[PDB]
């Protein structure tokens, strides 16, 4: 609900800026608002996706030689009051794409 | 439409291109009223959602060929290619810089 | 105070009377209480409970939470009288699963807690946005009737009229499960409105009072005949022919004869103080052996809050148009809706569903707010609006405030 | 270390990051990454196609 | 993009095959040591003191301690003809980098402690945390050894902490000491009699007399210097609740607890029990019982006898 | 358990039968308002009301 | 107009599985004859019937 507040805001505050600064006609801001619109229709599965932070693997740039068996990844505890009992789930790295998601 | 397979992502892309066409149609009868007008938009505005509806119950249960399941991903393409040739022109560029 | 008399609950539904000990921990009893059902299981010959795999024997109220096992019975709020469940809950404990790879990680798991679209749900959206075609269509059709007393608006509307009832009788008798019972009925209703304005339409000259009459009277006549053959979606059926049977009776006589309006909405206002009171009688009247009870219960629930429902709309037509900032003892009205939703606002306490409870709470409110809108759009000044924003704000801070604080 | 900063890069590592947030872009939208074909690019094609055209039309109308 | 697109699927597969082998290990670990919750419920079933000492058993002596990282049943090949790397593709190359990093291990397995591998093991951290550990670990045994195979015993000067002890079958005889010089009276005139120890296997159990002595220590007393100077005897093992000094110079029988629960260790072969590594790690989080918990798990178990 | 048997005592003896798997829904399928409703429905009034 | 299908996909973007459970062959019954017999997998009797 707060991101669609945010859109329809921001793209109408730009049509109203322009139409007290310049006085451009009606037919022009409308039809410019149109084009925006439909690139923003291809864009949004790549904005969306930054917004959430999921982060892409960084790439190595060959200064280093790849380990094949490093110590593996400290799994990470967790606690709740009523299910008093702590428990353990799996590495930080890996815990989180389930709420990114 | 077909690219969403979220239920409530995929339905406001169908529903916002239905809803373009029925506020069009009825601008046209509260404005220019005459007998036509009135006449056209109550035959389009009940007639084109029901074409869809037996569009909507019929296709799942069919087979197509592939010669026309692959016309109809070109539909799309065909479709985006005149939106920004016809934007310019209704809003007047090439005249503008034709008679600079 | 020292024992507590419980029923407890056991395998496949006995139930058995049992004086337990009031300040023990829980967990004490548990296994010992188990070994006692069993006996008596036993004895009577039915099958004992029985352990599966990994798991363990918990107590819990018959809304299915476990009690604190370190807790007293006492120290718990439960009393003698009350009754218990004695049930078996598995273990939980399983691997971790892991996915390096974001993108297949991303779709495996978002497939998991969400549901797609599928051929079912698609029939229903074109269920809904058909009826909201033809909703449109005659609405178009009617403002035209508006300037015109050409035959067009009933000729037209007859058409379709014909059409969407031609097509819904198809899909009830084909029908085979409650998804296609749901798309059936969707259709059905929508037929009532082109009816209703072909009819009405048809009497020649300026619309008015001898149009109304057919018009809510047609209107009443298919809701009930929808009901009778139907039997489904009693409630919002019901609405539909109390208004209409009530508009029927106004516009019959303003069309006959009538003094004023003040008259026929002072008339309407008194039938329907009256009403509320016979709502449930009413409701309750218009309603292997389970089966007739339930049927009876959920039949019987079903119309007291379409009753409501219907009375609830009248009042708040009929009150706002009583009141007037101008005719005479403007503060009459205002005064006398007060006390009149006094009685709604009180009286809601003494039904125990939730929705018919909130309908008649919210049926209050509105009148209150309504009349001040009223009171602000006309004899337009500063002190009027002024007035009537503090009122607005102020009037349900201080129900709330003083139901929570 | 760790590619902080504004290091200098490599055409074929920017071919290799497009595509991995292709792949990711249509996890999103679709739930799977079989990509039996490619719908993404198609669709992003006729966008450039479009505006290539309108320009196109600009340059005749300014050397008319 | 399209050599690309391919090998990404072709490690899926892979995963897929991973993942099915490694739900088989998680169902038939669980099979043989549930959670110390669990145990009270399945006294009726056969399950209880099934554990046999005739060689085919090869749980025999084994303890459940907590959950942790356990290495899979699964074996990878290496690559072969492997690029240089100034020549590696960047995206193959760190899938296939991060795919061996975390595909070589799986989480929340039950991880085990063996009787017949170590004289002892020094249990160091505070009363509380050392104390559930001791309920849950005898439970565990009693539930899974029988009294035929296993016998306990306690020294300890906090008697009101061992007070449930009297109910378990295990701890009779035809058993709590106050001091060593008591202990030392009846029952170490028994015991000290003759031999060392020796660390067994599956194999080897069928050799070794049918009950197993476990001695847990609460008391700190010096004078255990005799039998700890001796290197134990066989047939013993020793659980230290007090962490003193003759028992914790040793880091390959020392356990050591975080604020958090989270025991360390070194680590040990899944295969053969024998220390791989000199640094102590991270090993396994701590699973407790309550003094209510075990003796009401001891009075089910002393409903029943041979 | 020791405990005294006063001569007023009186044990039903009794038990009847019904299934575990529908009382247990019915005590939420519907009900009696709470608190905490009441709560939410007046914020939504307030709210309503500015 | 007679309903012959052709189906064509990318075998259920799957490999081969050559033993799937065979097809549930069709019970039949005469008036006359009475006592039921059973033909064969239903996919198969409708070309002979389509044809």
């Amino acid at each position: 609900i707060y991101t669609t507040i945010v859109i329809i805001g921001a793209l109408t505050m730009l049509a109203a800026l322009a139409r007290m600064v310049a006085a451009t006609s009606a037919v022009t801001l409308l039809s410019s608002l149109l084009l925006i619109c439909v690139v923003a229709y291809h864009a949004a599965p790549a904005l969306s996706r930054r917004l959430a932070g999921i982060r892409l693997p960084v790439f190595p740039s060959a200064t280093s030689r790849w380990v094949f068996e490093a110590r593996p990844d400290l799994p990470t505890t967790v606690v709740v009051s009523g299910g008093s009992a702590p428990v353990l789930e799996g590495p930080s790295s890996v815990r989180d794409v389930l709420l990114q998601a | 439409g077909r690219s969403y397979v979220d239920r409530w992502q995929s339905i406001t892309l169908a529903g916002t291109a239905v809803i373009i066409a029925a506020a069009v149609c009825v601008r046209y009868a509260l404005e220019l009223s005459s007998p036509l007008a009135v006449s056209i938009v109550a035959a389009i505005l009940v007639l084109l959602p029901a074409a869809g509806m037996a569009a909507a119950a019929h296709v799942p249960h069919t087979i197509y060929s592939p010669l026309f399941r692959k016309f109809v991903e070109w539909i799309e393409y065909l479709c985006l290619m005149p939106i920004f040739p016809l934007a310019l022109w209704l809003m007047n560029v090439y005249a503008a810089i034709r008679y600079r | 105070p020292q024992a507590v008399v419980v029923g407890v609950m056991a395998g496949e539904g006995v139930q058995i009377g049992v004086l337990l000990d009031a300040n023990a921990p829980v967990s004490v009893m548990t296994d010992p209480l188990l070994k006692v059902v069993n006996s008596r299981l036993r004895e009577l010959g039915e099958a004992p409970l029985e352990a599966t795999g990994r798991g363990r024997w918990a107590l819990c109220l018959v809304d299915g939470a476990p009690l604190r096992a370190t807790q007293s019975l006492t120290e718990q709020d439960v009393y003698d009288g009350d009754r218990l469940w004695i049930r078996f809950i598995a273990d939980t404990e399983r691997r971790s699963q892991v996915i390096e790879h974001i993108s297949t990680a991303v779709a495996s798991d978002l497939s998991k807690r969400f549901a797609r679209i599928d051929p079912i749900v698609a029939v229903q959206v074109g269920a809904s946005m058909v009826a909201t075609g033809v909703v449109l269509a005659t609405g178009v059709l009617g403002w035209w009737r508006w300037h015109h007393n050409t035959w067009l608006t009933t000729i037209y509307t007859a058409v379709i009229g014909v059409l969407v009832l031609a097509v819904a009788m198809l899909l009830l008798m084909r029908a085979k499960t409650d998804a296609d019972r749901r798309v059936a009925d969707i259709m059905l209703m929508s037929a009532i409105m082109p009816v209703t304005v072909a009819a009405a339409a048809a009497p020649p000259g300026p619309v008015g009072s001898p149009q109304a009459v057919l018009g809510f009277g047609v209107l009443t006549v298919a809701a009930a005949l929808a009901l009778r053959f139907t039997g489904r979606r009693l409630g919002i059926y019901t609405t539909i022919v109390i208004i209409g049977a009530l508009t029927m009776l106004a516009a019959l006589a303003r069309m006959v004869a009538a003094t004023s309006a003040v008259t026929l909405l002072s008339s309407l206002l008194l039938i329907c103080v009256v009403a509320y009171h016979a709502a449930p009688a009413l409701s309750r009247r218009l309603a292997s052996s389970v089966r007739d009870v339930l049927l009876q219960a959920e039949r019987a629930r079903s119309f007291l809050s379409g009753l409501l429902t219907g009375l609830g709309v009248m009042v708040v037509v009929c009150m706002t148009s009583l009141c007037d900032p101008h005719t005479g003892q403007r503060w009459l009205p205002l005064i006398l809706a007060g006390f009149t939703s006094g009685f709604l606002l009180l009286r809601g306490r003494s039904y125990v569903d939730r929705w018919q409870s909130i309908t008649l709470a919210g049926t209050a409110v509105i009148i209150a707010a309504a009349v001040c809108v009223r009171y602000a759009l006309e004899l337009s000044s500063p002190l009027a609006v002024s007035i009537v924003a503090a009122i607005l704000v102020l009037l349900p801070a201080a129900g709330m405030a003083a139901a929570a604080h | 270390g760790s590619g902080y900063g504004l290091g200098l890069s490599t055409r074929t590592q920017v071919t290799g990051y497009q595509f991995l947030a292709r792949r990711t872009a249509m996890a999103l939208t679709r739930w799977r990454v079989r990509m039996e074909i490619e719908p993404g690019r198609r669709q992003t094609l006729a966008v450039v196609a479009s505006v290539s055209a309108a320009l196109v039309i600009c340059l005749g109308a300014l050397l008319w | 993009d399209a050599m690309r697109a391919q090998f990404m699927l072709m490690l899926d597969m892979l995963r897929e095959t991973a993942q099915e082998s490694a739900d088989s290990m998680d169902a038939n670990y669980r099979w043989f040591h549930p959670a110390p919750n669990t145990l009270a419920a399945a006294v009726g079933s056969p399950r209880m003191w099934e554990r046999k000492p005739d060689g085919k058993d090869l749980n025999f002596g084994v303890v459940r301690v907590g959950v942790g990282m356990t290495r899979p049943e699964v074996t990878w090949g290496e690559p072969q003809n492997m690029p240089t790397d100034i020549e590696l593709e960047p995206v193959t190359g760190k899938a296939l980098q991060e795919f061996g990093r975390y595909q070589s291990v799986v989480y929340n397995l039950p991880k085990m402690v063996s009787l017949l591998v170590e004289p002892w093991y020094a249990l160091v951290g505070e009363r509380e945390q050392v104390l559930g550990l001791m309920r849950a670990i005898i439970c565990q045994l009693a539930f899974s050894h029988g009294p035929d195979h296993v016998q306990m015993i306690v020294v300890s000067s906090d008697l009101d902490q061992w007070d449930w002890v009297k109910w378990l079958p295990h701890f009779g005889d035809s058993m709590v000491y106050t001091s060593v010089r008591e202990f030392a009276a009846e029952q170490a005139e028994l015991f000290a009699g003759r031999g060392s120890f020796t660390p067994r296997h599956a194999s080897s159990s069928a050799q070794t007399p049918t009950p197993h002595t476990v001695i847990i220590a609460d008391v700190d007393d010096p004078q255990w210097e005799y039998v700890i100077s001796a290197e134990g005897v066989d047939g013993v093992t020793f659980f230290d609740l007090t962490g003193s000094s003759m028992w914790t110079d040793i880091p390959e029988r020392k356990l050591q607890f975080d604020k958090t629960g989270v025991i360390e260790a070194l680590p040990r072969d899944r295969d053969t029990w024998m220390v791989i590594d000199d640094k102590a790690w991270f090993f396994a989080l701590t699973d407790q019982v309550s003094i209510a918990e075990a003796e009401e798990f001891a009075q089910k178990l002393a409903q029943w006898r041979l």
